[PDB]
């Protein structure tokens, strides 16, 4: 369990992948160019989890650049460490999928997905133990979500043993207003139910309602939406990195947060939330960071974790802090919020402590939660699905490349499925 | 003499394994190259001999990954083992009993077989082995279950003694760890002749309350578990009359054999800041033997009835003393015997004050005593391990992992099913 | 049959082509098999022009389809804000209902067309009235926790 493969497709995951492997890099003490500036040994423990040692003093990250638009190719160049990937790790078609999950899937998507595949196989066989993939995305769009998870099914039947992760994001109309986005995020769940095993839910409706509500940011954008990302997807993966306990590895963290396997979704926590080069957070302690990760109002999902129960829960703090006071802090809450755990999973509180902050903070601490109060977000997709389905509309789209009626009846009622499933096991008592 | 080989199975089995070599070493005057000076046999035991005179120990290094193992091959005493003999896997168990026994254990079950039939030829009177593990993890669990069923074909008439470790969440490290130490404990009741059970939360006590540690480490508790197993296999290393071989173990504490778990406590435990000490009594010392908080498995002594109780002492220890000191305690105390049993204490003295290592917790003591004895009242921690197993198995939580990987989900009934009558063996003995 | 021509040129926003097909008496109020209507089509693709050419002779903008679909439906729903006041400015029903109990502000609540929640709302939208299951548009923004939503239900 070392080396893992970062796979990124559309335009979402690739704006927000880029950002990743631009935060770790700074953390591990990486360049653009790949050579290694830092100061600090732990920077080059766990380094071969994420990235290739080149010939040099070069290490070159285990990244896959997937879309079907090539513009978003110049995109991923133009940014501070385009040189960084390799050049033949990119893999770009010659059209769009045009906000069309059956184009991804069936038709443009289809075709591009053999070359894929041999990216993978000459990456994953350069591992000397591979553990598994990560995969960022969005699910309202075309490509990352309807070839995202046709390269999900095509790798896990080539890679049964490993590992599948997932960085969705679910589409929101505060920030893209297009009707045909529950369309493609109900049939990208769908999928993921059957095909991944970590899902991290990264809901645009609560990165929104945090820079406009909490943030004071009347316009938000692209760049303050992934900001959250970014700070959200180097916390999950802090220990990924470092020399920590907890989990260490992706299937141990599977093991203690997946009690059941379609109910692998979970809901990403982050304390403090800062702007931009702000800097405005700094009186924070160990109290108040074990306070605000359990808040609704730090949830990077539109989802109240009062609404429902947590099955499991994994937190990881950042900074120089006491083993001590994290303890009886985070065993405080568990009595004070004991309503909202189930009673029925013992010990189902995972703590983490990591002596390497991110950058620009003393202070960090991540949330990962698997909690029933999560259907909130799939009876949103459902609602706008059912909406728009019952009147047929735009269906041609769909139909027209080559889609049968019954796939979204069949989509619809597995997630419906789902919401039953976590209301099922949350009003379940011990007895 | 006698040789005897020890097993360490998993992290637990190699860090504990490795902390108690470095105190054998010392006690028996052996540097960590394996040389001992003109010393004037009983060590003999448990350390073989080269021609180039190097004392080399019986034992054998067991995981299903490397990390933890390549300290002990970089370590203090790396050049004291053989290197054939520290066998390293690549993929550990996960925290899964059906990983280590089922679909990765199997994979390397027969080279550690191999390695131990070397060590096995090399003996001129082989009689048993000691297996070192834990009960919550993967390879603790689930490949030590399956290195005891092998080791009961090729060894039919050789005794097999247990150290296992018993899970506590003050440091555990999987939700499943209840589960894994359900199915270890069935599939090795028949395979075990004698089993010392570590409660971690014992230990971890012990080393806030007496030695003053705040949060302890693996390393606090491994120093003060290593400092256990010593006494208990110091009349096996040792000249003595009590417990000179594994026969006389279950002659002496298991009157029946499924109820093979004796219970072990320790004084006195005293911090190393308080070296100017009073030196405690022989009647102090054995006095401590019957309070709560000395002993390695949380449990209630005054709840159950004894069935066996042996003494060993080490250090200035008048037999005299020892005499009114058991006069005293019988009338004292509430210690009530089983009616078929015999009254009588067995005592073994060592005259020679314990050994503590450099770097350690406690502080030199005249006289030390460790006390084994089989009461009823450790099925206590049978019925918090059997709760936990049954809140999460109500709902068939996490149960996917372990049917996932080669295990049927009726060995999860046959394993509980185990347990009820083993609960129920304790209550027919002493109610 | 000019009234298939009609229902495809207004599907496909061919301006040019409605004209035509009107002037040699092609039926402005035809149906497709689900009971679509020109106008249905021009609102849920959003052709605002072939709307408002369709209404200056004689399309009846409350028509509705099998389901009981309006075109102010369709356009609230696909979010189409300068369709809904077009429609609105031609005597279209803000308060009809369709097989499902939905309204026009249903749809539009849903879907989260913010803008178009206030033009309803400004034109007579119904706050009381209950879908199939009894929920309001109020109660669509409270079970999604819609603050934005709430806010503007609330004025
Ligand atoms: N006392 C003590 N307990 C330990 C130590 N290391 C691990 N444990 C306990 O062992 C349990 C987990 O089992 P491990 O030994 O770590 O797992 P493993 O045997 O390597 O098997 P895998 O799951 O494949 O990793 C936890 O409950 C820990 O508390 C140690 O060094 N000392
Ligand atoms: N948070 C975030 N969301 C994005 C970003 N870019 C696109 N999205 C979301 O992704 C959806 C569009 O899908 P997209 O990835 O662009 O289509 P694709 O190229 O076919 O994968 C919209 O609902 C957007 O809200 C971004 O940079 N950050
Ligand atoms: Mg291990």
């Amino acid at each position: 369990m070392r080396e893992i493969v970062h796979i990124q497709a559309g335009q979402c995951g690739n704006q927000i992948g880029a950002k990743f492997w631009e935060v770790i890099s700074d953390e591990h003490g990486i360049d653009p160019t790949g050579s290694y500036h830092g100061d600090s040994d732990l920077q080059l423990e766990r380094i071969n989890v994420y990235y290739n040692e080149a010939t040099g003093n070069k290490y070159v990250p285990r990244a896959i650049l997937v879309d079907l638009e090539p513009g978003t190719m110049d995109s991923v160049r133009s940014g501070p460490f385009g040189q960084i990937f390799r050049p033949d790790n990119f893999v770009f078609g010659q059209s769009g999928a045009g906000n069309n999950w059956a184009k991804g899937h069936y038709t443009e998507g289809a075709e591009l997905v053999d070359s894929v595949l041999d990216v993978v196989r000459k990456e994953s066989e350069s591992c000397d133990c591979l553990q598994g993939f990560q995969l960022t995305h969005s699910l309202g769009g075309g490509t990352g979500s309807g070839m995202g998870t046709l390269l999900i099914s095509k790798i896990r039947e080539e890679y049964p043993d490993r590992i599948m992760n997932t960085f969705s994001v679910m589409p929101s109309p505060k920030v893209s207003d297009t009707v045909v986005e529950p369309y493609n995020a109900t049939l990208s769940v769908h999928q993921l139910v059957e095909n991944t095993d970590e899902t991290y839910c990264i809901d645009n409706e609560a990165l929104y309602d945090i820079c406009f509500r909490t943030l004071k940011l009347t316009t938000p954008t692209y760049g303050d939406l992934n900001h959250l990302v970014s700070a959200t997807m180097s916390g999950v993966t802090t220990c990924l990195r470092f020399p920590g306990q907890l989990n260490a590895d992706l299937r141990k963290l599977a093991v203690n947060m997946v009690p059941f396997p379609r109910l692998h979704f979970f809901m990403p926590g982050f304390a403090p939330l800062t702007s931009r080069g702000s800097q405005q957070y700094r009186a924070l302690t160990v109290p108040e960071l074990t306070q605000q990760m359990f808040d609704s109002k730090n949830m990077m999902a539109a989802c109240d974790p009062r609404h429902g129960r947590y099955l499991t829960v994994a937190a990881i703090f950042r900074g120089r802090m006491s083993m001590k006071e994290v303890d009886e802090q985070m065993l405080n809450v568990q009595n004070k919020n004991s309503s909202y755990f189930v009673e029925w999973i013992p010990n189902n509180v995972k703590t983490a402590v990591c002596d390497i902050p991110p950058r620009g903070l003393k202070m960090s601490a991540t949330f990962i939660g698997n909690s029933t109060a999560i259907q909130e977000l799939f009876k949103r997709i459902s609602e706008q699905f059912t909406a728009m389905f019952r009147r047929k509309a735009f269906l041609h789209w769909y139909t027209g490349e080559g889609m049968d009626e019954m796939e979204f009846t069949e989509a619809e009622s597995n997630m419906n499925d789902l919401v039953s499933e976590y209301q099922q096991y949350q009003d379940a008592t011990a007895d | 003499m006698r040789e005897c080989i020890s097993i360490h199975v998993g992290q637990a089995g190699v860090q504990i394994g490795n902390a108690c070599w470095e105190l054998y070493c010392l006690e028996h005057g052996i540097q960590p190259d394996g040389q001992m000076p003109s010393d004037k046999d009983s060590f003999n035991t448990f350390f073989s001999e080269t021609g180039a005179g190097k004392h080399v120990p019986r034992a054998v290094f067991v995981d299903l990954e490397p990390t933890v193992i390549d300290e002990v091959r970089t370590g203090t005493y790396r050049q004291l083992f053989h290197p054939e003999q520290l066998i390293t896997g690549k993929e550990d168990a996960a925290n899964n009993y059906a990983r280590g026994h089922y679909t990765i254990g199997k994979e390397i079950i027969d080279l550690v077989l191999d390695r131990i039939r070397k060590l096995a030829d090399q003996c001129t009177g082989l009689q048993g082995f000691l297996v070192f593990h834990s009960f919550g993890g993967g390879t603790g669990s689930g490949f030590t279950s399956l290195l005891m069923e092998r080791l009961s074909v090729d060894y039919g008439k050789k005794s097999k003694l247990e150290f296992s470790i018993y899970p506590a969440p003050q440091v555990s490290t999987a939700v499943v760890e209840p589960y894994n130490s359900i199915l270890t404990t069935h599939t090795t009741l028949e395979h075990s002749d004698c089993a010392f059970m570590v409660d971690n939360e014992a230990i971890y006590d012990i080393c806030r309350r007496n030695l003053d540690i705040e949060r302890p480490t693996y390393t606090n508790l491994n120093r003060l578990i290593s400092q256990i197993v010593s006494s208990i296999t110091a009349s096996l290393r040792f000249d003595g009359a009590l417990n000179v071989d594994l026969t006389e173990f279950q002659t002496n504490l298991v009157p029946y054999p499924r109820i093979h778990f004796p219970l072990a406590t320790y004084a006195p435990v005293i911090s190393a800041e308080k070296a100017y000490h009073e030196q405690l009594s022989v009647a102090e010392i054995t006095n401590a033997c019957f309070e709560p908080a000395n002993q390695m498995v949380k449990c209630d002594p005054r709840h159950g009835k004894y069935m066996a109780c042996c003494l060993l002492y080490r250090g200035d220890v008048v037999p005299k003393d020892v005499n009114a000191a058991i006069a005293t305690i019988k009338t004292k105390r509430s210690i009530q015997f089983v009616d078929w049993c015999p009254t009588g204490f067995k005592v073994g003295i060592n005259y020679q004050p314990p050994t503590v290592v450099p770097g350690g917790d406690l502080a030199k003591v005249q006289r030390a005593v460790c006390m084994l004895s089989n009461t009823t009242a450790i099925a206590e921690a049978w019925a918090r391990l059997d709760h936990k197993f049954d809140l999460m198995y109500a709902k068939r939580a996490f149960v996917h992992w372990y049917v996932g990987e080669g295990m049927e989900e009726g060995e999860f009934s046959e394993a509980r099913e185990d347990m009820a009558a083993l609960e129920k063996d304790y209550e027919e003995v002493g109610v | 049959d000019l009234g298939k021509k009609l229902l495809e040129a207004a599907r496909a926003g061919q301006d040019d082509e409605v004209r035509i097909l009107m002037a040699n008496g092609a039926d402005v109020n035809a149906t497709d098999a689900s009971g679509l209507t020109p106008l249905h089509l021009a609102a849920t693709y959003g052709h605002l022009e072939i709307v408002e050419v369709l209404l200056k002779h004689g399309a009846d903008v409350n028509a509705i389809d099998i389901m009981g679909s309006t075109p102010l439906h369709l356009a609230a729903l696909i979010g189409h804000l300068e369709i809904v006041e077009v429609l609105l400015k031609h005597g279209a029903d803000v308060n009809a209902v369709d097989t499902w109990g939905d309204t026009p502000l249903h749809l539009a609540a849903i879907m989260g067309h913010l803008e178009i929640v206030e033009v309803l709302l400004k034109h007579g939208a119904d706050v009381n009235a209950q879908d199939k299951f009894g929920k309001t548009a109020f109660d669509i923004s409270i079970d999604n926790g819609n603050e934005d939503l709430a806010e503007i239900l609330q004025k």
